[PDB]
């Protein structure tokens, strides 16, 4: 089950 | 850019008998950059039908696939592994020795 | 009995050639379970283990959007990175990510992990109390004071505490006539003479699962790692694993060397010798 939120570097 | 050379494993999955079926495995690990070409050898002509795992990497971050495709061995059929990548300047032979 | 679920994310630049090349799949422990291919005609994440089948629409309609959420970001994390390294549009780059959650024999959170790294080295990485960050570059600097700001950390903590463990505890009840399997290795050694006055000590270690094991050498009791040819652990293609030992001995000598093997699924650590 993957980590939804999504973070840009 | 940090590149890594391939190491490289040609095995079967069972312990080799000739006349029955196999998987001849060729594993190449600890490579870098991901793209890479892997040719599985049969008597020196490139096998039809071979398959491989998903890109993954290890905890280094270096990348390692899966390459295969069932197989008989025989008493004097000869199989091996090409690789080539851009850290080799000509593309790597390993003999598939039965005992390794 | 510890137990792990980890997802591993790959994307490649290919300019002139299109957008980034996007690869992903998960596992729970040395066992693959799922798998994206941006190159690939289904453009959905897909089954790869039988326990995992068995979720329904919902789990595969979900799990596909937000890998393909992850290869959107991926993208532009690339053309951001180049920025901050001032490298320009003509080579291909790599950015890899890798996250996940182990639990202890009781199946309960143990440690969380979230790494990122730029053309195979370390960009930024979660640190183990969850709460804070190691930037290696001071490039990396920028994306670490970003995503303090917005609380990664914190949602990332959430995730690998709470989401990542419950989920993780499903995949191994659901695969429970596999996934939770120790098969220690089958074990035996070769001897082959070299010459006259030196043999060869090989020990083999086969239908292993996981794959973590040690394997080592002993002459006298005394560790001979230096002395050994010790391949790197591979899979059979079966979901198990090989790898093997080997030293080349005096011949006569032999009986002084043992092969010890430690493997989690064997209940007691083994010491060949050659008889």
């Amino acid at each position: 089950f993957l980590w939804g939120p999504r973070a840009l570097v | 850019m940090i590149q890594r050379t391939p190491k490289i494993q040609v095995y079967s999955r069972h312990p080799a008998e000739n006349g029955k079926s196999n998987f001849l495995n060729c594993y190449v690990s600890g490579f870098h950059p991901s793209d890479i070409e892997v040719d599985l050898l049969k008597n020196g002509e490139r096998i039809e039908k071979v398959e491989h795992s998903d890109l993954s990497f290890s905890k280094d971050w270096s990348f390692y696939l899966l390459y295969y495709t069932e197989f008989t061995p025989t008493e004097k059929d000869e199989y091996a592994c090409r690789v080539n990548h851009v850290t080799l300047s000509q593309p790597k032979i390993v003999k598939w020795d039965r005992d390794m | 009995g510890s137990h792990s679920m980890r997802y591993f994310f790959t994307s490649v630049s290919r300019p002139g050639r299109g957008e980034p090349r996007f690869i992903a799949v998960g596992y729970v422990d040395d066992t693959q379970f799922v798998r994206f291919d941006s190159d690939a005609a289904s453009q959905r994440m897909e089954p790869r283990a039988p326990w995992i089948e068995q979720e329904g629409p919902e789990y595969w309609d979900g799990e596909t959007r937000k890998v393909k959420a992850h290869s959107q970001t991926h993208r532009v994390d690339l053309g951001t990175l180049r920025g901050y390294y001032n490298q320009s549009e003509a080579g291909s780059h790599t950015v890899q990510r890798m996250y996940g959650c182990d639990v202890g024999s009781d199946w309960r959170f143990l440690r969380g992990y979230h790494q990122y790294a730029y053309d195979g080295k370390d960009y930024i990485a979660l640190k183990e109390d969850l709460r804070s960050w190691t930037a290696a570059d001071m490039a990396a600097q920028t994306t670490k004071h970003k995503w303090e700001a917005a609380h990664v950390a914190e949602q990332l903590r959430a995730y690998l505490e709470g989401t990542c463990v419950e989920w993780l505890r499903r995949y191994l009840e659901n695969g429970k006539e596999t996934l939770q399997r120790t098969d220690a290795p089958k074990t035996h050694m070769t001897h082959h003479a070299v010459s006259d006055h030196e043999a060869t000590l090989r020990c083999w270690a086969l239908s292993f699962y996981p794959a973590e094991i040690t394997l080592t050498w002993q002459r006298d009791g005394e560790d001979q790692t230096q002395d050994t040819e010790l391949v790197e652990t591979r899979p059979a293609g079966d979901g198990t694993f090989q790898k093997w030992a080997a030293v080349v001995v005096p011949s006569g000598q032999e009986q002084r060397y043992t092969c010890h093997v430690q493997h989690e699924g064997l209940p007691k650590p083994l010491t060949l010798r050659w008889e």
